[PDB]
C-alpha cells in the first residue's frame, strides 16, 4: 500500500462497499458519496452565509424598485418600502397607505 | 443511513482527493 | 348593422383607463366587465359566491351582445340572398 | 422580494456546484437546495399575489447595460408583469416539488449534489428567461436552460444512448435558436428596440412571425421537431419532470404569448397537426415515460391552437400552461415512484395489483389523470373546455379542421391515460419487484402538486374561467362524452386486426429514420467530399519531386 | 381437447394472484366518503334552509 | 471475455460496408435539404420577380 | 383471453358492446355537432319577432 | 443500485475502414453508429421504401381537408359576426394583421379591410 | 428485503414467518401492514379533491344540465332583459 | 411613457413612439455608409411604395397583386 | 390488446343510432319557442 | 427469414430458436403475461401438429414460412429487463477501472517542464 | 489508419464519381453563392435609391455614392 | 451478505429443482442434481426451451442464445447460474 494512502479518507458508509472509485481523485464537488465529519457545523455556516447574502440582495432589491403606476389595493411591500406610490383603485379614487376608503365616502 | 438517522455523526476525515496532485510531505508546507 | 345598431356606451375611455381594462375587452359591455373584475380580483378564495350577481349581469349583457351579433349576421345574409326571406 | 425570485436559485446552484459542496455532503446539499427553493417559492408567491391581484408591475435595473453599440442597446433589466409573474410562480412551484422529489429518488446515486446543482441552475435560468424585459436576456435564458438540459440529460455519462439523445436535442434546439436569432435580427432592424413593452406591431413582413414560430416550435417539440422529446427519458425522472412541467417546453409558448406577433393560419395548422400526432403517438406505445411525454406534446399543441386563436385565446393558453404544469409534474413523479417500486422496470407489461406501491401515489396518479383528461369540474377541465369553446367559435374556416382534430386528440388522451392507470393497477400483477417506498419527502411533493391543482380550481388563473360563451348544450357536453368514450374503450383494453397500421403507429411514423438519412448521412457525405475531394484533391498543391 | 402440454404457465405463476398482491377496492377512493358528507353538511347548512 | 457467457460474445459481426451513399440519392436529398432550409432565398427572389413583372406590365401599358 | 380476476365483469360481451356503442356515437358526434350547432344558434334568434317579425 | 458489471469493448484487431469516423465506441459494449438507423438493421425491419410509400398517401389524406375548407367555404359559415366594438376602439384592433375581427363581412369597409390583411415578405422600397 | 418471500419445493414455511403479520398464498407469503401517516395524508388529499369537485359542480350545475343558451334565454324571458 | 400608460398606450404614447423611431432612423440612415441599404423602422418606405403601386394599378385597371397599404404598422408609425 | 367483435358491432350500432339522433336534432323547434312553451308549463303551477 | 447465423444453426437448434423467439415476440405483442398464457398454449399446440413430419422439403417449407412470418413481426419496442443489453438501466454507473496516480508532478524536474526546440 | 488519413492525399483520382461530385456540388454551389451575392448586392442598391453600380468588370458607372447627395 | 455478486449453491439447486417438477410427464423422485433432460427426464426440445424461459423468469435473467443452446441438463443450468452475477 502506497505512502499517501494513509492521508486519504476511507470509503464513506453511504458508499456501496462493493464499489471502488479510485479515491485519489480531487473532485470539484467532493466526489463519491462525500460526507464529512463536521458537516452540520459547515451546514450552519453555509446557511449563515445564505442569510447574509439574502439580506444584501433584499436591501438592493428594495433600493432599485421602480413602480410606474399606483397599485389596485393593499400590498405587503408597503411595510418595508416607502418608495411604493399610494394605491389608486379601479374607480380612480385615491386610497390611503392602509388601502382603505378615506372619510366622506367610507362608513 | 449511518447511525439510523439523517442527523448522525459524520464519517470522513483526512484529505478528499489531491488538488493539482500536490501531496503533503512530512508536514512540511508546500 | 343599421337594423340592429349598437347601444350607447356606458363606459368612457377614462373609466376604462382607471380600471386598467385590456383594450380588446373595451366592448359594449365594458362596465359589467369592470365591475366583475373589481369584485373578483378582491374576494380571495370565495369569489364565486360574493360576486355571483356581477358575473350573471356581465354574462347577461354578453348574451344580449351575442344575440345582436347573430341578428346582424342573419340580416346581412338575408340582404345578400344567402337565406330565404 | 422581487429579485429574490431569480438570484436566489442561482446562488443556491452556485454554492451546490462550488468547492464548498465538498465540505457539506449530500445531506447538506439537499438541505441547501430545499431551503433555496422554498425561499424563492415564497418570494414568487408574494410577487404573484401582488401583481395578479393588485396589478403592480415593477421594472428593475440590475447590472446596468449588457452591451450598447450603435443604435443597439442591451441592458440587464428585469420587468415583472402578469405574464412574468405567472411564469415565475408556476416554475418555482413546480421546481420546489421537483427538488423535493430529487432529494429522495437519487439518494443512492453517487454524485447527487451535482444533480441538485444542475437542477437549481435549470430553475434559475428559467427564472432568468422569464424575467427578461428585452430579447437578448430572453436569448440568454433560452441558451442557459438549453445548456442545463444538456448537462442534466447527460448526467449518466456512462450510457451512450443518453449522450446521443442529448446531442440530438441540442442540435435541434440550435436550429430553432438560429431561426430565433434571425427573427430577433429582423425585429430589432424594423423596431429599433428590444424591450417587449416597446414592441407593438400591426403588420410585419411575415418572416418575423414565421421564424419566431419555427424557433418556438423547436423548443416546444411540435411537428417536425418532436423527435427529441421521447429520447429525453434516458435522463433521471426529476429532469424529465422539470423539463416537461414548467420549463423549456413552456418557453416557446411563453415567448409566443409575450409576442403575439404570429400568423393565425400557420399557428393553427402546426398546433392541430402536432396535437393529432401526439395523440396517436401516446396510445400506441408500451414505455410509461414516452406516453407522458407525448401527452405533454399534445397539450403544447392545444396551447398553440389557443394562442393562435387570439389575445383571449393567448391568455387562455397561458392559463392552460399554468394548470398543465402541476399535473404533468405529478404524473412524472408518480410514474417514477411506481417504477422504483418495480425495481427500475420502465415497461407497462409487468405491473398490476395494489401491493407494489403506496396508497398516496396511487391516489395522486388518479387525481392527475382525472385533471389531465378534462374530467368535469377539474383543473384541466376548465382550461381545455375554454380553449375548445373559443375554438368552436373561431372566424377561420381553417379552425374547423382544428376543432375536429382536437376533439379526436382529447378522446385519445382519455384513452391512453385510462390505459396507463389500468395497466398500472387494475390489471393482474405480471412483474417481479415489490419494494413500496413510502418516504415522506416525495409524498409531500405530490401533496404540494395536488394542493396547487386544487388552488388552480378554487382560484382561477385569469378572468376567462367563468366567462360563459354561448354554445348549444350538446357542444359543451361533447368533450365530456369523448372522455367517457375513451374511458370505456380503454377499460375494455381492446385492439384491432389492422396490424400494418399498428406497426406504422408504433414506429412514431418513422420520422427519426427519415431524418437519419435525408439530411444527416448527406451531411456526412458532404463533409467527406469537401475535405478529401477539395482540400486533399482539387485544392491540393502537390510536391515537385526532384 | 387437451391443453396441459409443455410447462403450463398459468399454474407456474398462479401465486401472482395473492390476495395481498391484488387491486384493493377498500382504499380505491380514499377520503371520498368524508368529502361527500362534508358537501352534504355544507349544502344543508348554507343553501337548503336559509 | 469474462462476461461473454453473461452478455454475449464477440461472435456476431456488424454487417456494414462503410461505403459512400448512392450518387443520385445523395444529390436528390442534398437538393431537398437545400430547398427546405433555404426557403427565404426563394421567397425574396420570387418577390423580386413578381415586382419586376408588375413594373414590366406598367411599362408596357404606360407607353402606347 | 380472460379478464382480470378483480374486475371480471369488464370482459362481459355486453360491456364491450356498450363501450363500442358509446365510442362510435361520440366519434360521429365529433363531426355532426358543428353544423347542427350553427343551425340551432341561428334559429334561436331567427324565429323571434323581437328581431325578425317576418319570420314570426 | 449502481455498480452493475458491464462488458467492455475489446480493441480492434484488423485494418480499419477508410470512413470509420461514424461508429461510436464509448469503450463499453455495445457500441452504436454516429446516429441511429444510419446503417444496419431498424427495429421492426422496416425500410425507407415502406415509409415513403405509406406517407405518399398519408400526407395527402391529412392535407386534403385543409385545402377544401380554405378553398370552398368562407366566413358566411359562422352564424354570427365577430365581437363588436365602437369605432374608436375597433379602428386600432383591426389594424393588426393577425387580428380576427377582419372576418366581419358586415363591416362597412369589409373588402377594403380584407385587402389590407394580405401578407408580404420582402419589404418594398 | 422483498415484501414477498418465495418458498419453492414445498418447503415448510418458516414458523417465524407465519401469523397475522404473514399471509401466504400458493406457498408465497405476503405481510399485512399499515402505515399511519401515508393513509392519513391520502385520506386528507382525497377528501379535499372530492369536496372541491362536489362544491364547484353544485355551484355550476344549472349551467351544465341545461345549456347557457337555454338558461340565459329562460332568465331573459322570466326575469327581465335589463 | 409605456410603463406609465399601461393599457392606454394605444392612444397615449403614439407621438413619443414616432419621435423615437424618427431618431433611430436619423441615427441609422444618415451617414449610412457605402454598402448599407436604407432602413425604415416604421415601414414608411414599404407603405409609401404600396400607396404608389396601388395608385399605379388603379390607373392600370387591373387587380392588385399586392396588399392594400396600411395606415400604420407599429405602435408608432 | 383484445379483439372483440362485440366492440365492432357496438361501434356500428352507435354510428347508426347517433345518425338517427342527429336527424332527430335537425327538425327540433326553436329554443325560444321551447323556452316560451316551458314557461307556459311553468306558469300553471 | 432468419439471419445468416441462424441459417447456420442445426435443424433442431434452428427450430428451437424459432420457437423461443416466437414466444418472445408473443410476449412482446402481449398486453399481459395473463394474455400470453393461452397464446403460449396455442403456440405449443401448433408445433405439436408438425411433430411427425419426415419429408425434408415440406419441413423446409414450413420452417421458411414461419421464419418469414416471424421476420415480418419483429417488435419495434421489445420487452427487456432493465440491466441487460438494450435495457434502460444498462450502463448507468460502473465501477471505476483502476487508474494510476502521479503525485506532485510539478515538483519533479523543475525549470525543465516546457517544450523542446 | 491515422497515417493513411493524414496522408490521404495519395488517394485522389479523376474517376467518374469524383468529377461528378466536384462539378455538381463544389463549383455548382460556388456559382449559387456568387449569384446570390450579386442578387443581394443589387437589391441592397435598389433599396437605397441608387442607380446601377460598377462591379468588377461592369463598364464605367457610379461607385461610392457621395455623402453630400441625397438619394 | 455473501458472494461477490453471486448467490449460494444450495438455494440455486432448490429453485432449479422446484422449477423442474412442473411437467405432467415428470415423476418427482427422478429429479436430482446434474440430471439429463432428454435421456433422463424425457422432455422434448420445446420443453427444454420452455424450461430455459421459465428459469429466466425465475432468476430474472436474459440468457444469450448460444449459452441457452449449451443448456441440456440440470447441472449445466445450475452451474451457469452459479456463474451469473446478474441473477436474483
Ligand atoms: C406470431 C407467430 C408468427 C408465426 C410463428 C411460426 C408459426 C409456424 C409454426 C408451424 C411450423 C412448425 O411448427 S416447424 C416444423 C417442426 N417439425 C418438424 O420439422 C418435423 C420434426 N422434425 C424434428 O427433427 C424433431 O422432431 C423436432 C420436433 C423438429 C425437434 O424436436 P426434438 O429436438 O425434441 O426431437
Amino acid at each position: 500500500e502506497p505512502s499517501w494512502a494513509k492521508q486519504l479518507a476511507p470509503k464513506s458508509g453511504l458508499c456501496p462497499p462493493e464499489f471502488h472509485y479510485n479515491r485519489e481523485i480531487w473532485y470539484p464537488h467532493g466526489g463519491f458519496y462525500c460526507d464529512p465529519k463536521g458537516w452540520r457545523k459547515n451546514t450552519l455556516l453555509t446557511l449563515g452565509g445564505i442569510g447574509v447574502l439574502l439580506y444584501m440582495t433584499f436591501s438592493y432589491s428594495t433600493a432599485n424598485e421602480v413602480r410606474h403606476m399606483p397599485p389596485k389595493g393593499w400590498i405587503p411591500s408597503i411595510m418595508w418600502n416607502s418608495n411604493v406610490p399610494d394605491p389608486v383603485d379601479f374607480r380612480g379614487r385615491k386610497l390611503n397607505r392602509d388601502g382603505t376608503l378615506p372619510e366622506g365616502e367610507s362608513s | 443511513y449511518p447511525g439510523g438517522s439523517f442527523w448522525s455523526e459524520g464519517t470522513q476525515t483526512g484529505k478528499n482527493g489531491f488538488l493539482f496532485g500536490e501531496v503533503p510531505i512530512n508536514g512540511q508546507p508546500r | 348593422a343599421d337594423r340592429f345598431p349598437p347601444p350607447p356606451m356606458k363606459a368612457t375611455q377614462e373609466q376604462m383607463d382607471a380600471a386598467d381594462v385590456p383594450y380588446h375587452y373595451r366592448d359594449y359591455c365594458a362596465h359589467m366587465y369592470i365591475d366583475y373584475k373589481e369584485c373578483r380580483l378582491t374576494s380571495g378564495f370565495s369569489w364565486r359566491t360574493k360576486c355571483a350577481h356581477e358575473l350573471h349581469a356581465y354574462n347577461k349583457c354578453e348574451y344580449k351582445e351575442f344575440k345582436r351579433r347573430v341578428a346582424i349576421a342573419i340580416e346581412e345574409k338575408r340582404r345578400r340572398g344567402l337565406i330565404a326571406a | 422580494m422581487f429579485l429574490l425570485s431569480v438570484f436566489f436559485p442561482l446562488l443556491g446552484g452556485l454554492v451546490n456546484t462550488s468547492p464548498i459542496a465538498r465540505f457539506l455532503g449530500h445531506r447538506g446539499s439537499s438541505i441547501i437546495a430545499i431551503g433555496c427553493m422554498v425561499v424563492a417559492f415564497i418570494s414568487s408567491v408574494v410577487i404573484y399575489y401582488e401583481v395578479v391581484f393588485m396589478g403592480c408591475a415593477v421594472s428593475v435595473d440590475v447590472f446596468g447595460t449588457w452591451f450598447s453599440v450603435g443604435t443597439f442597446h442591451a441592458g440587464w433589466t428585469f420587468n415583472f408583469d402578469l405574464l412574468t409573474a405567472n411564469m415565475l410562480f408556476t416554475v418555482t412551484g413546480v421546481s420546489m416539488a421537483v427538488h423535493m422529489y430529487a432529494c429522495d429518488y437519487m439518494r443512492q446515486d453517487p454524485h447527487l449534489n451535482l444533480f441538485l446543482g444542475y437542477l437549481s441552475y435549470f430553475t434559475g435560468f428559467m427564472c432568468v428567461l422569464v424575467a427578461a424585459d428585452n430579447l437578448l436576456v430572453m436569448l440568454v435564458g433560452w441558451e442557459g436552460i438549453g445548456v442545463c438540459s444538456y448537462l442534466l440529460i447527460g448526467y449518466w455519462s456512462h450510457r451512450l444512448s443518453a449522450v446521443k439523445s442529448a446531442q440530438k436535442a441540442i442540435l435541434v434546439n440550435r436550429v430553432s435558436d438560429g431561426l430565433l436569432m434571425w427573427g430577433v435580427l429582423w425585429v430589432w432592424y424594423h423596431l429599433g428596440s428590444l424591450e417587449y413593452d416597446l414592441l407593438n406591431v400591426y403588420s410585419a413582413s411575415g418572416f418575423v412571425g414565421l421564424s419566431i414560430l419555427i424557433g418556438a416550435m423547436g423548443k416546444s417539440a411540435q411537428i417536425l421537431f418532436h423527435v427529441w422529446l421521447a429520447d429525453a427519458m434516458e435522463g433521471p425522472t426529476p429532469v424529465s419532470a422539470l423539463i416537461h412541467a414548467a420549463t423549456l417546453v413552456t418557453a416557446g409558448v411563453y415567448l409566443l404569448v409575450r409576442l403575439h406577433i404570429h400568423d393565425e393560419m400557420f399557428v393553427i395548422i402546426v398546433g392541430s397537426l402536432t396535437a393529432f400526432m401526439a395523440g396517436v403517438f401516446g396510445a400506441t406505445q408500451s414505455d410509461l415515460k414516452r406516453v407522458i411525454a407525448y401527452s405533454t406534446c399534445s397539450q403544447l399543441g392545444y396551447m398553440m391552437v389557443s394562442l393562435g386563436l387570439g389575445e383571449t385565446g393567448g391568455e387562455a393558453s397561458m392559463g392552460h400552461l399554468m394548470t398543465h404544469a402541476s399535473f404533468k409534474a405529478a404524473l412524472f413523479l408518480a410514474a417514477g415512484m411506481v417504477i422504483s417500486g418495480n425495481g427500475g422496470n420502465q415497461h407497462i407489461a409487468r405491473y398490476g395489483g395494489s401491493a407494489h406501491s403506496a396508497m398516496f401515489t396511487m391516489l395522486t396518479l388518479m387525481v392527475a389523470s382525472l385533471s389531465l383528461i378534462g374530467w368535469p369540474e377539474l383543473s384541466g377541465f376548465y382550461s381545455k373546455e375554454t380553449i375548445l369553446n373559443l375554438a368552436a367559435i373561431c372566424a377561420d374556416p381553417i379552425a374547423d379542421v382544428a376543432h375536429t382534430l382536437l376533439l379526436l386528440t382529447a378522446m385519445l388522451t382519455s384513452a391512453y391515460t385510462t390505459k396507463l392507470f389500468y395497466q398500472c393497477f387494475m390489471v393482474d400483477f405480471s412483474g417481479s419487484s415489490v419494494t413500496p417506498v413510502r418516504n415522506v419527502l416525495p409524498i409531500l411533493a405530490m401533496a404540494i402538486l395536488l394542493l396547487d391543482i386544487m388552488l388552480k380550481v378554487w382560484v382561477g388563473t385569469n378572468l376567462l374561467s367563468g366567462m360563459l360563451f354561448f354554445l348549444p348544450w350538446g357542444v359543451k357536453t361533447l368533450p365530456f362524452g369523448l372522455m367517457v368514450a375513451g374511458i370505456l374503450t380503454a377499460t375494455a383494453a381492446v385492439g384491432s386486426e389492422r396490424f400494418t397500421l399498428i406497426r406504422f403507429c408504433g414506429s412514431r411514423w418513422g420520422f427519426d429514420q427519415l431524418f437519419a438519412r435525408s439530411p444527416v448521412n448527406p451531411i456526412f457525405d458532404l463533409g467527406r467530399i469537401t475535405w478529401a475531394i477539395g482540400d486533399r484533391g482539387l485544392l491540393s498543391v502537390g510536391n515537385l519531386r526532384a | 381437447m387437451p391443453k396441459v402440454v409443455g410447462f403450463q404457465w398459468e399454474r407456474y405463476e398462479a401465486w401472482r394472484h395473492h390476495p395481498l398482491l391484488q387491486f384493493n377496492k377498500r382504499n380505491a377512493f380514499p377520503g371520498v366518503g368524508i368529502g361527500f358528507a362534508a358537501f352534504l353538511a355544507y349544502v344543508a347548512y348554507d343553501k337548503s334552509q336559509p | 471475455t469474462s462476461l461473454d457467457h453473461v452478455f454475449g460474445d464477440n461472435s456476431n459481426k456488424l454487417n456494414y460496408n462503410f461505403e459512400p451513399m448512392g450518387m443520385g440519392s445523395l444529390f436528390i436529398r442534398t437538393m431537398v435539404m437545400v430547398g427546405v432550409f433555404f426557403f427565404p432565398v426563394f421567397i425574396m427572389i420570387n418577390d423580386d420577380y413578381k415586382y419586376t413583372s408588375f413594373l414590366d406590365k406598367v411599362a408596357a401599358a404606360k407607353a402606347a | 383471453v380472460k379478464p382480470p380476476r378483480v374486475f371480471p365483469i369488464l370482459g362481459s360481451p355486453g360491456y364491450q358492446f356498450f363501450a363500442g356503442l358509446w365510442t362510435g356515437a361520440m366519434l360521429t358526434f365529433i363531426f355532426t355537432s358543428k353544423p347542427l350547432g350553427r343551425k340551432e344558434v341561428e334559429d334561436l334568434v331567427k324565429y323571434d319577432p323581437a328581431y325578425f317579425p317576418e319570420y314570426a | 443500485g449502481a455498480g452493475a458489471p458491464v462488458k467492455l469493448a475489446p480493441r480492434p484487431d484488423k485494418p480499419l475502414p477508410t470512413w470509420y469516423e461514424l461508429w461510436w465506441d464509448n469503450g463499453y459494449y455495445p457500441g452504436q453508429p454516429a446516429a441511429d438507423f444510419m446503417f444496419g438493421a431498424w427495429p421492426g425491419n422496416m425500410t425507407e421504401t415502406y415509409y415513403l410509400r405509406f406517407w405518399s398517401v398519408f400526407g395527402l389524406a391529412l392535407a386534403a381537408p385543409f385545402y377544401y375548407v380554405a378553398n370552398f367555404t368562407d366566413e358566411t359559415r359562422m352564424p354570427m359576426v365577430p365581437q363588436q366594438y365602437p369605432a374608436e376602439v375597433r379602428d386600432v384592433l383591426v389594424q393588426r394583421r393577425n387580428s380576427m375581427l377582419k372576418h366581419d363581412f358586415s363591416a362597412p369597409d369589409f373588402k377594403e379591410v380584407k385587402d389590407r390583411a394580405k401578407i408580404y415578405w420582402t419589404p418594398m422600397y | 428485503a422483498n415484501a414477498y418471500h418465495r418458498t419453492y419445493n414445498g418447503k415448510p414455511v418458516p414458523p417465524e414467518l407465519q401469523g397475522a403479520d404473514y399471509i401466504t398464498y400458493a406457498g408465497v407469503t405476503m405481510k399485512k401492514e399499515f402505515h399511519l401517516f401515508d393513509t392519513v395524508l391520502s385520506k386528507l388529499i382525497g377528501a379535499g379533491a372530492t369536496f372541491t369537485c362536489l362544491y364547484h359542480f353544485y355551484l355550476n350545475a344549472e349551467e351544465h344540465w341545461h345549456g347557457d343558451i337555454y338558461f340565459f334565454e329562460k332568465d331573459v324571458q322570466q326575469n327581465g332583459w335589463d | 411613457c409605456v410603463r406609465a400608460a399601461g393599457t392606454a398606450r394605444y392612444h397615449k404614447c403614439t407621438e413619443v413612439m414616432k419621435r423615437l423611431q424618427a431618431a433611430v432612423r436619423v441615427a441609422s440612415n444618415v451617414d449610412r455608409g457605402p454598402l448599407a441599404r436604407k432602413r425604415d423602422v416604421g415601414f414608411i418606405y414599404h407603405n409609401n411604395r404600396l400607396r404608389e403601386l396601388q395608385q399605379q394599378a388603379a390607373e392600370l385597371e387591373i387587380e392588385n397583386p399586392f396588399p392594400a397599404p396600411a395606415k400604420q404598422a407599429t405602435g408608432g408609425y | 390488446g383484445v379483439f372483440s367483435r362485440y366492440y365492432n358491432t357496438g361501434l356500428l350500432c352507435g354510428v347508426a343510432v347517433a345518425s338517427g339522433i342527429s336527424i332527430w336534432w335537425y327538425n327540433r323547434e326553436s329554443i325560444y319557442v321551447r323556452v316560451k312553451s316551458d314557461l307556459e308549463k311553468e306558469g300553471k303551477t | 427469414m432468419a439471419s445468416e447465423v441462424v441459417l447456420a444453426l442445426p435443424h433442431k437448434l434452428r427450430v428451437m430458436r424459432m420457437y423461443r423467439t416466437g414466444l418472445k415476440e408473443l410476449i412482446n405483442w402481449s398486453a399481459n403475461r395473463h394474455e400470453w398464457y393461452p397464446r403460449a398454449y396455442a403456440l405449443r399446440q401448433e408445433f405439436e401438429d408438425s411433430k411427425a413430419l419426415t419429408d425434408r422439403e415440406e419441413i423446409r417449407k414450413k420452417l421458411e414460412h414461419g421464419e418469414e412470418l416471424l421476420a415480418r413481426f419483429r417488435h419495434w419496442e421489445p420487452l427487456i429487463k432493465p440491466e441487460f443489453v438494450g435495457g434502460t438501466a444498462y450502463s448507468i454507473n460502473p465501477a471505476q477501472p483502476k487508474l494510476k496516480f502521479i503525485p506532485n508532478y510539478d515538483a519533479m524536474d523543475e525549470y525543465k517542464k516546457g517544450d523542446h526546440l | 489508419w491515422y497515417y493513411r488519413r493524414d496522408h490521404f492525399e495519395n488517394e485522389f483520382v479523376w474517376n467518374y464519381r469524383t468529377t461528378i461530385e466536384a462539378l455538381w456540388f463544389l463549383g455548382g454551389f460556388t456559382a449559387a453563392a456568387y449569384a446570390l451575392s450579386v442578387f443581394a448586392f443589387r437589391q441592397a442598391d435598389r433599396r437605397s435609391g441608387y442607380p446601377k453600380r460598377q462591379i468588377l468588370g461592369d463598364e464605367p458607372a457610379m461607385v461610392l455614392p457621395d455623402e453630400r447627395q441625397f438619394y | 451478505g455473501f458472494g461477490g455478486g453471486f448467490l449460494d449453491k444450495d438455494s440455486v439447486t432448490e429453485r432449479v429443482l422446484h422449477v423442474t417438477k412442473h411437467f405432467e410427464k415428470i415423476d418427482a423422485s427422478k429429479v436430482s442434481p446434474a440430471a439429463s433432460f432428454e435421456k433422463d427426464l424425457g422432455l422434448d426440445s420445446l420443453d427444454v426451451v420452455e424450461l430455459v424461459m421459465a428459469l429466466e423468469e425465475e432468476f430474472g435473467l436474459e440468457i444469450p442464445d448460444a449459452e441457452a443452446d449449451k443448456i441440456a441438463s440440470v447441472g449445466d443450468a445450475i452451474n451457469y447460474i452459479c456463474s451469473n452475477p446478474m441473477a436474483k
